[PDB]
């Protein structure tokens, strides 16, 4: 998922745009699903809700529009309990037994014979929450007579996330969104950028509920599998649940108790931008770093940034730069329409002329004892305008080599927290076998996938509606792609088919203004509204994401009623 | 009486009207299940722990989800034991009058086109006429809604937490 | 405790 | 898998007809690979191998014509060890300690960063074969202080399954393929049936390896954990390790020790007709059930046959009565190469009418509180053929309805063992609700498929070989096909594809006959010679099983270079 | 002392080895199989060999269905190195006959033969032709393969319980 | 023992 906030210094106007970009399920009941909410002296919210849900997640109003993408904080922990010797349901606590709740729960299970018939079994709950069988982390970690563990979810007990995106669906300008996020300190488990009409300043914030230990309390408490799980569950408060000093903590500012208080939590305004791509609340903006925040949080510049993130940021310095090809320096409606849409890929950009050097001459090769002929791999490389747009050429040939290059000791130039979207770089001399091996190999993928080496990425990339395949453009994450179009098909088996169910990609888009006359929405719905074949709402919107042309969504009543296509009826009863 | 307007625009859109929260329920529930049916009822044995029944113990989970693919029988376990009867009681207990209101109203959206499935239509001919496209309670639109919270945590063990058993 | 078993769960929500 | 011998008898000719058809892979190094080799003076044998394997396993030469039939019988037990207290790896005999065996292994892994490191386990064996983990059939099966479980295998010891074949393939008669087989005692899994030329009888036995165990032992021996989870391992011995009178036992003419000898393993030779589809030897021929062969064998008489068995002796009687609309009443070459690509299918043919009959009168229905319009489907179905061929409309709506149709007290008329091929039978009329609740649905998945209901099966089942869907025939033996062309795939996903790996299918095919010019033999390899897509013969072979053109197989000098497609050229090194 | 074997190939590529002995029997058997399926080939003699892990790493599956299921590399590797032990080899090549023997070292070099001349070039075998997995086996491999084959009523069936039996 | 927990392995080779 990216996300951006664009303030009025950026714009040029008098308020800033909001992109909303959740990368998300295509299929399935957590899909986006888009609508407007007009309620009589109430709310007037358009965006989107997963399927199920009855409020807006995402969107705008006539005052503010926001996004959220997937925080890197973690929202839960484990808590080893040690057990009453001969009582395996029962652990101690302060040198006190206690038992755990159980639950006999019955399920009807239909068998493959056709008859149904029960299987039933009794689950625990601890006091931290509900008992989790940990052999699958790892074997020693099974459920012994000696000790037993229990996870918790801070969210567990937030009942508070509906209102807050109901009172963020009536809230009438940034100020008010903002103090309903600090009010409520709910939000689950993601970041959240805002930018309200009139206010100069955009909004990032890692603001919701998150669980609460201390630095000290991380050393006194973590046991001895704690310790040697620690790598595999990174910033996971994995505590002792025999001593209550391990219980979360509560600031005085705290919401919920066990979470962590309000101005302990990363936020930033920027007249500028800010901007989120699923790294930590970091680099919210690349100018002006957070740090100093609680390690669960994520790494605050001590981590090497993923492609996408360093993508979206340099995407945004060279619009403000206007270096990136688009008219003027501004980030206004229009431009970031197109920009986001560009299909950039970050590891081309940066490595594919090295990379090529290095193993390119000679093209004829032995590799693994093997004549290997990548004459044509790396002229169709070379050529290639390191885009994933539908007329692209070879964009798929980077994709199967990127993805298989090995990244130990790939690159000579280690990550600095003082140059973040600039490291690491500088492709290993000592790795050109290696990447020999890896382009050979993605040869050979695009051979038996039957696409030629140079087919249009729009070819290979695509999504199949009223029996025609629709040409898209965009790519995986790994790839260093902003424009996320990420099939889980393999290439050897149809292309990058979108028709299944793909990776984390484009889903609800929105690049949302307030001029003058009221807020402006473009949008996408990219699998579009309704999964019945059968609907014409099934590949409409669909056909437009293809085609790149974002819908002016109608918001006003006067738009609504004056639109093209425009059908009403009344729904009644009780 | 709930009462909304339904206004569709390009894309099928749906704006939906109501003079109160209720009856933007009513007309919200309506749309996502006129539009998404097969998914949406899927979904609902999901949260309520009946996938088995209908589905089959082994079979995996339909769609990804926050969830992930897990079998059916776990999966069952899994929202049982998590979202409980007390865990949406509490749930509700916490809520203002307004949202209630509109929980209330989409469920009965929600079942208002369920009816109209099963009556007839071309649409959702992948699933109308069987036995899991059923009504729903405001209480399964609760399950729905704080199983989306969980995404972070429990969600990620959900076989874990459904095969947590003593020696 | 053996390292060489750990099994590292995905814990990005909406991953792979 | 299916196989037939015919007799003299049945032939009306001077030999018999010999049928091999075994349900395979697709793809992989167990998949098939057709071959002929001429060893100077020494053999001259055709047919098939697995990948891999130097001598020819399923085919024919000059004199004798064979296939197998995976067998009933069962080839393996488990061991339950009696572990010594305070040493989990010992276990006691008779009241002696005795040590297991280890094996300290280590294994390279390639890590997802690229880089390979070690990863190692001490594995151990006992002196019944390996130690196993049984936590995963049942949790409370796990390795314990006191408690562990090995598995023998009676393959483990057996050396001489090689042997077997390469003497088969030298083989100058039945009389010496047979004595082959009963001094050999080495067949590992399957059935065996054989043709001979100049024998009037065909031929069919289990002979093979299979652990010896007694009445006596199996009551005495298991375990209460043999007793528990014995319904999961019907006819798996689960036997006491502890003692030495629950070891396996050896006859007097048995050729390995702890295995059934020869005198108690099931053969029959009729000069009319022999055969098997995957049931036990109790029918090899319906007319002279076999029976009082040791129980690990299988049912003889006590359990209903599966729908393809009872396909599969009816195409046998019918063909020698004259009845299932071919000419005459011989089982001869010609006509065996139709009958068996036949299509029919049991279930259809047997209770389509009456399941019509039931519900489709009327054809409006209410299913689950909802209306059907079921007029289509009824209509389709009554005016379907009953089979499974490429022009035959609606065979896979009934794929779709009747794998759904729940078999609880489905049927009115139980099994008898004087019936076997007819019974169980009678739709039960009470199921008339299910039956519409299986239909509804059948209807409903073949709708969100694309296919039309009464779609010809070819378009819905097919091979793709050079971009173009081959249109297939057959189907799974779940439907009661014999024809087996069953797919893995979800008839949602595209139809019943079969480029992918589907279940069991068509692989080798032979129809041998010794006219008295030569051996004689009609081929298909179904899939192809070649995995590789570049191939010339990756399709070919696929394209004359879709067409239903049997290969007349080149087997003599004069015959090979013959050929029109014929190519030599001769390798040799040091 | 030379492996000499006459390919024959008629319609659909059916070939018909002509020799003057079981080895050069073997050679030329092992040669066409490898020259039609080396991909599948090479493949599955990681598997035996239990040396699938190194190549493609640990907790991938099986690319192929067979007798042995698709379990885990990892544990497919164990089950075919604590299993198909050296030993069992040895106890597997004691009890054959000297003509068996031979066919088994030509059917490997016959083998070995097609992949060095896949690795010097042409077009055949696309998929997998440069990769370190199409390499050389040996006539042990062949026998590895062999004792495999055999295990599918039995031990196949539990590779990966086998892989992972241990004392606690 | 759960004979309910039990999960029945592959048993036919090929199946
Ligand atoms: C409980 C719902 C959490 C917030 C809704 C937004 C989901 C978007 C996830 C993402 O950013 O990829
Ligand atoms: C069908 O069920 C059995 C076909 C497989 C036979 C394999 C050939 C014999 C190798 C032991």
């Amino acid at each position: 998922s990216n996300m951006y906030g664009f303030g009025t210094a950026a714009t040029g106007e008098g308020s800033g745009v909001l992109f909303g970009n959740p990368h998300w399920y295509w299929k399935g009941p957590d899909r986006f699903y888009q609508a407007q909410l007009t309620i009589d002296g109430e709310a007037n919210v358009s965006g989107v809700s997963f399927l199920g849900l009855p409020v807006i997640q995402i969107g705008f109003n006539d005052s503010v529009a926001w996004s959220h993408t997937v925080s890197t904080a973690r929202r839960f922990g484990f808590f080893q309990l040690s057990l009453v010797q001969g009582e395996p349901t029962s652990y101690l606590r302060d040198g006190v037994p206690v038992k755990m709740k159980p639950a006999t729960i019955t399920v009807p299970s239909r068998n493959a014979d056709g008859s149904v018939s029960d299987v039933t079994r009794t689950l625990y709950h601890s006091e931290f929450g509900p008992l989790v069988n940990l052999a699958g982390l790892n074997p020693a970690l099974a459920w012994s007579q000696g000790t037993a563990f229990a996870i918790r979810d801070i969210n567990g007990e937030n009942f508070r996330t509906l209102r807050t995106w109901m009172r963020w669906n009536q809230a009438k300008s940034l100020d008010e969104f903002i103090a309903i996020q600090k009010e409520e300190a709910s939000i689950p488990w993601v970041n959240t950028v805002a930018v309200g009409r009139g206010s100069a300043k955009a909004w990032y914030a890692d603001i919701g509920a998150v669980p609460n230990v201390s630095p000290a309390q991380t050393a006194a408490c973590t046991t001895p599998f704690g310790m040697a799980v620690g790598q595999a569950l990174p910033n996971v408060p994995f505590f002792d649940g025999s001593r209550s000093e391990c219980d979360w903590l509560t600031d005085a500012d705290s919401v919920q108790k066990g979470a962590v208080g309000v101005s302990r939590m990363p936020s930033l305004q920027r007249d500028d931008y800010v901007g989120n791509m699923n790294d930590s609340y970091w680099l919210a903006n690349v100018h002006a770093p957070l740090t100093g925040y609680p390690a669960i949080f994520g790494p605050a510049g001590t981590s090497a940034q993923t492609l996408r993130t360093r993508m979206g940021h340099t995407m945004a310095l060279e619009r403000l730069a206007g270096t990136d090809g688009y008219a003027g320096n501004k980030a206004t409606s229009a431009v970031v329409r197109e920009m986001v849409l560009g299909s950039r890929v970050f590891s081309a950009e940066r490595f594919k002329d090295e990379v090529l050097d290095l193993i390119c001459t000679p093209a004829q090769w032995t590799v693994n004892g093997a004549a290997v002929d990548a004459a044509q791999a790396c002229a169709v490389l070379a050529a290639w305008d390191n885009r994933g747009r539908k007329d692209s050429r070879g964009s798929h040939l980077w994709d199967e080599f990127w993805s298989r290059v090995p990244t130990a000791s790939l690159f000579t130039v280690p990550f600095s927290a003082a140059d973040p979207l600039n490291t690491p770089r500088g492709i290993n001399a000592a790795a050109a076998d290696a990447l020999r091996q890896a382009m050979a190999t993605a040869i050979a993928r695009v051979g038996q996938s039957g696409y030629a080496l140079d087919a249009p990425r729009g070819e290979v990339l695509y999504a199949t509606r009223g029996g025609t395949r629709l040409p898209l453009y965009g790519g995986c994450g790994a790839m260093g792609y902003f424009t996320i179009t990420c099939s889980e098909n393999d290439i050897t088996q149809g292309g990058y088919s979108m028709d299944g169910q793909p990776n984390a990609s484009n889903s609800y888009m929105q690049v949302v203004s307030f001029p003058a006359s009221g807020v402006q929405a473009h949008t996408f719905l990219t699998f579009s509204l309704s999964d019945d074949p059968a609907s014409p709402h099934h590949g409409d919107y669909t056909k437009a994401y293809s085609a790149g042309q974002w819908l002016r969504v109608p918001f006003t009543e006067a738009e609504i009623t004056g639109n093209a296509d425009y059908r009403t009826a009344t729904v009644k009863e009780l | 009486t709930y009462s909304a307007e339904i206004r569709r625009t390009t894309m099928g859109v749906p704006h939906i009207k109501a003079g109160n929260w209720g009856s933007a329920g009513y007309g919200f529930g309506y749309v996502q299940a006129q539009d998404n049916l097969c998914t949406m009822a899927d979904s609902f044995l999901t949260y309520r722990g009946e996938r088995s029944r209908h589905l089959g113990g082994s079979a995996q989970l339909v769609y990804n989800s926050t969830l992930g693919r897990p079998r059916n029988i776990d999966s069952d376990f899994f929202h049982r034991h998590v979202i409980s009867d007390e865990a949406v009681d509490r749930t509700m207990a916490a809520q203002p009058a307004k949202l209630l209101q509109m929980v209330e109203g989409f469920a009965a959206g929600y079942n208002r086109y369920v009816r109209e499935a099963k009556a007839g239509g071309s649409a959702h001919a992948a699933c109308r006429s069987e036995a899991w496209v059923q009504p729903i309670t405001a209480r399964d639109v609760w399950r729905r809604i704080y199983a989306a919270n969980l995404a972070g945590g429990y969600s990620n063990f959900a076989e874990a937490i459904a095969n947590a058993q003593p020696p | 405790f053996e390292p060489g078993r750990t099994r590292a769960p995905s814990l990005q929500v909406g991953g792979e």
